[PDB]
């Protein structure tokens, strides 16, 4: 498919930014994570950064360790993520969905396997956290043979080797954490991502040149501060992500 | 682009966060620089001999193979500052550190050996050291703790995951990817992201160059083979590097086999793991059919590594290097066994090496062979868990 | 009659029972051939180099003498097997006992440093150790206790008297009186009856001898001071020996001090107790106004010795040597000074003379002098009792 | 004075043999240790062998070891048991006292000092543990001008030369621990002592050709057996004194 293709150019055809969230799948459970994410949905989101929980996240802050400690605790495993990719896809066809995983996941059961379930359950994208370009030949190249776009992070120590790579190795949107030179070498649209926490930031994103923001962060300690009343978390993600995604018109 | 191999055959590499691709690149070209350094490398000999006590002495063993064809060495890392090899390595990266205007390190430890190791390097050479443990080995190594906080390094617990030194391990890269600037990543063992494997092993290569010299003045030839315990594989490949391209010379490397392998409560990735990628490299893994990685089993606490080095794996696969494991109760005989008839309290984790020795000798009695055994480090920190063990 | 001086000055002697005679002058004779001996020396000088790490290293501490005109070396026999400069003349001692034809060992020891060191060098040379211990030490000293169980050594408490070093003192001549035969007395320190005192300085003059060498290599000079503690006196005559008939070199003993001086609360004979005749030797003694042997206090319980070794009251006496003492805080400071500074835990016991060194240096920091202290131990095993104190 | 030759003299004269026995001054108390005393001399103790409590007796078995705990625990210090020694000998004139001392007590104060008070309380002999033939000048010296006998053991692996110097220096009696030997150097009168315990070996010592005999210990364990009772103390040491002193006869 090319959900992300469709998505920028509808979001072009309005001037309009994106406003991507990111959510452990699972957390704090599957059916809460399901409820949490349609509701991400209706609020406004453009597309979904979804992380499958993994033992040792090295490459994630706090919240998100305690998030993946919050889905573990409830069982949560690789294949039970799939099942609600499967389910998620379902219910929504068009909104571009990206998983954030660890080489690991990725690895394990075989790199081409891991990409064809991908394709299977209908995702769209796959950030690899800890698979830097120097090592991502084996990876983009699986992405690719199943319709995947292969996810890269621009950091902020980054060169203009580097930029020249994402932008010629990445698809969908490049995970910025500079916009002028990935225009210039056409790479696949930034996406604003690190610090996203108030609407302000995503008018900034739209404002400098980006394509759109990710909140990495913000969603997650939204749900860790209402895990007592399931209800008040989901009209605090409401409201979050409606004041978020108005910011990027 | 790297100006070394980051690879051992299939395994290692360097699989972290893009934002952490330039300390590694930096400290490898640092690396290459300071090794064709004639003067990096005199400070380095120097703190080696006047610091922390080298040459160490190659003892030889003759109560314990009485009876017997087995010629036994132990290549005495137990008699190092600090009381294991450890401080070899942290010697030279604290060097390397400065090398490059750093002047801060971080350390990651699980039985505390390294932390202490790290703090000491640290406070000897005026760096800042922050260390990060387990909480759960922070409560099991209140002795190392406080060394450490000794020698001035600030100690920081790790409540997240397992709390253990894998958790550790991720810690640090997290801290490390927002102040290589100013701050080197002393890793703790021959594993990791390039080029952390390849600069451990040359900064614990010269246990085997030493080894080697000893054992041509001593007996006038080679041994037959080499043992040494493997955790995360730093002093074993330590020992066995100056002995790679001597073909004669058998490499057993010597993993935790806990209590027991078919247990599943053990700490031998290398021979019965599963490769995987985690902790910057891709290398055989503790990990669930799943993919998420598990603990180490081991009596010793210092065989925590829940992976190997890279390097090991590939000397594994093209069979350079043969690979065995040790149980908990086999590592306690050993312990016991070279207390009484050598009066030598060796760690346990060196234990499992001189326990597979001690079967090579046993179990063929009659058979003629010149061994050396690494003895990584002293264990009187094990005496209170031997201790309650016996009787 | 015997073939060497018992005394230094009025110093020394052969205190004891007259069934106790035979010993000590076969005990003399033998160890007058043996130092003749090549082969013994040769066999002496391969278990120090290949067993214990001899030569050990001489370190210069630049960290802690920052800023002033000191230039301070140590003398690393907490590199030593064993982690103290004990283990030097045990194996002497335990190579002297074959060469009488002797098979059992009998030691004493209050903190259990020497009990440990007997016990390793008697597994090592196949003897038969039987350690006694006060049964005070033995509760307050259970990691040293167990250590020597590990190494094969019977360990048998003393409650007689104070339940402390003088009665494993008496307790172990009375073993002696009547199994000399095929048992040799491993006495402690450089005290006690003659041949003793000489016999252990010449098994631990090795200490001086290799830092006269070393101080050479490095400055192209002797010290103009060699510092050490004295508990019994082996580890300071160790390092005095070789520079006595250097003049220019100051030789400095450190006693300690306890909790002060005027407290009474101190392990200092030398300086402020009073001559007596006990343990087979007439020196300096920790006693009452009545003449009964009263403990020395210090928070290092190895400094624990009640009196002092009669070549130091005689070295005193004519002024070659000088003594001072440090109290428990001095040490303490000293002992976090040099982990903090130079990544290196002293033993309590070094650490005095450690304090005294820190001391030439701040009183007076323009004043330029080449300093080496001795540390004779390494202090893992005080880190509780530090740790207790602190915060 | 010469109590000693005129004990032996007066033994000889009758073909008997004499029974010494040792207690430690002050145990269990300096009461109960001048009864015992008078017990000891009153069942017929030839001559008393005295010990003067010391913090490390170095040179004793256990019973001597429990009996100088129980006089220090008594508060019994030399100054006390010199003021006992004067209170014995003024109520027994001719019996010869014999003091067994550690070389610190003797020293401690200046040598010819002590052998000055021992003069003066009129003891009669001095035997130092831990001063070996060897390292006795100064002690005989200052014996002799005071008019103390200095006593000598003579172990059992003595040889010729010990035999010489024990005979030249020694006076009053030999601490036998031979005979012909000792008799041949004229040696002191030779007493025996260790394991007298039973009549038998009173017997034998003196038919071996020994002058007599010295009970080391067991009047000691005697005390320590009934320190529960006083009065049978007393008189269990009188049937055990009247039995060895009936078999030197
Ligand atoms: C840390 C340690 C080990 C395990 O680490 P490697 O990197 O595998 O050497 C082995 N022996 C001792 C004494 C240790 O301290
Ligand atoms: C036993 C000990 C001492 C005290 O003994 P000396 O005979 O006075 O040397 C000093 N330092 C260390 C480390 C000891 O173990
Ligand atoms: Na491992
Ligand atoms: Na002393």
């Amino acid at each position: 498919m090319e959900r992300y293709e469709n998505l920028f150019a509808q979001l072009n055809d309005r001037r309009e930014g994106a406003f991507v969230p990111f959510v452990t799948l699972g957390d704090p459970g599957i059916e809460q994570s399901l409820k949490i994410i349609d509701t991400l949905i209706d609020a406004g989101a453009d597309a979904l950064e979804l992380g499958v929980p993994f033992s040792d996240p090295l490459a994630d802050g706090p919240t998100i360790q305690n998030a993946n400690l919050r889905a573990f605790a409830a069982g949560v495993t690789p294949a039970q993520c799939f099942e609600m990719l499967a389910i998620i896809r379902e219910k929504h066809p068009t909104i571009p969905i990206g998983l954030l995983m660890y080489a690991n996941l990725v690895f394990n059961n075989g790199i081409d396997a891991f990409y064809a379930r991908c394709e299977q359950v209908g995702v769209d994208s796959v950030l690899v956290a800890d698979v830097p370009v120097e090592e991502s030949a084996p990876f983009r190249q699986a992405a690719l043979r199943h319709n995947i776009a292969p996810i890269f992070i621009c950091p902020p120590n980054a060169d203009d080797d580097l930029l020249r790579q994402v932008a010629s190795y990445g698809r969908g949107y490049t995970y910025l954490l500079l916009i002028e030179k990935l225009k210039e070498y056409h790479a696949a649209p930034a996406l604003q991502g690190f610090g996203i926490s108030s609407p302000e930031q995503v008018s900034a994103a739209v404002r400098a040149g980006a394509a759109g923001a990710i909140s990495g962060s913000a969603i997650v300690k939204i749900i860790e501060k209402n895990l007592a009343s399931p209800k008040q978390m989901l009209a605090e993600l409401r409201s979050f992500v409606s004041a978020m995604k108005a910011a990027s018109r | 682009t790297t100006l070394l191999n980051p690879y051992f055959g299939e395994f290692g590499g360097m699989y972290v966060p893009q934002i952490l691709m330039p300390a590694l690149n930096q400290l490898e070209e640092a690396f290459v620089s300071a090794q064709k350094d004639p003067e990096f490398q005199a400070q380095f000999a120097d703190l080696l001999k006047n610091y922390a006590g080298r040459p160490t002495a190659l003892t030889k063993c003759q109560n314990i193979t009485a009876g017997t064809r087995t010629t036994l060495y132990l290549k005495r890392e137990d008699l190092l500052h600090g009381g294991a090899h450890k401080t070899n390595q942290v010697l030279g990266q604290a060097l390397l550190a400065k090398r490059m205007g750093k002047s801060e390190i971080i350390a990651e430890t699980g039985a505390g050996q390294h932390g202490v190791a790290s703090a000491l390097a640290s406070a000897l050479l005026g760096l800042k050291c922050r260390i990060y443990m387990g909480a759960k080995d922070v409560e099991r190594q209140s002795p190392n703790v406080f060394r450490m906080r000794l020698m001035g390094a600030e100690v920081i617990p790790v409540h997240s995951g397992s709390a253990t030194l894998k958790d550790a391990c991720n810690e640090a890269l997290r801290d490390w990817s927002g102040s290589y600037e100013t701050a080197h990543y002393m890793l703790g063992t021959a594993a990791g992201p390039h080029p952390y494997p390849t600069i451990v092993r040359e900064f614990q290569r010269m246990i085997g160059e030493e080894t080697k010299a000893q054992i041509l003045d001593k007996e006038g030839r080679l041994p037959d083979a080499v043992i040494a315990c493997v955790g995360g594989g730093s002093n074993a490949i330590g020992m066995f590097a100056d002995f790679i391209n001597d073909t004669s010379v058998g490499l057993i490397g010597v993993e935790p086999g806990g209590h027991g392998i078919e247990t599943g409560e053990h700490g031998a990735p290398l021979k019965h793991g599963r490769v995987g990628i985690y902790f910057g490299m891709k290398a055989p893994m503790m990990q669930t059919a799943d993919g998420q990685i598990e603990e180490s089993y081991s009596i010793s606490a210092g065989l925590d590594f829940p992976s190997v080095g890279p390097q090991h794996a590939y000397l594994n696969s093209i069979g350079r290097a043969d690979y065995v494991s040790i149980t908990d109760d086999e590592a306690l005989e050993a312990f016991k066994t070279l207390c009484r008839h050598e009066g030598i309290i060796p760690a346990l984790e060196s234990s499992h090496a001189l326990a597979h020795a001690l079967k090579m000798m046993r179990e063929q009695p009659e058979k003629e062979q010149l061994l050396v055994v690494n003895l990584s480090g002293r264990g009187d920190k094990d005496i209170f868990t031997v201790h309650d063990i016996l009787k």
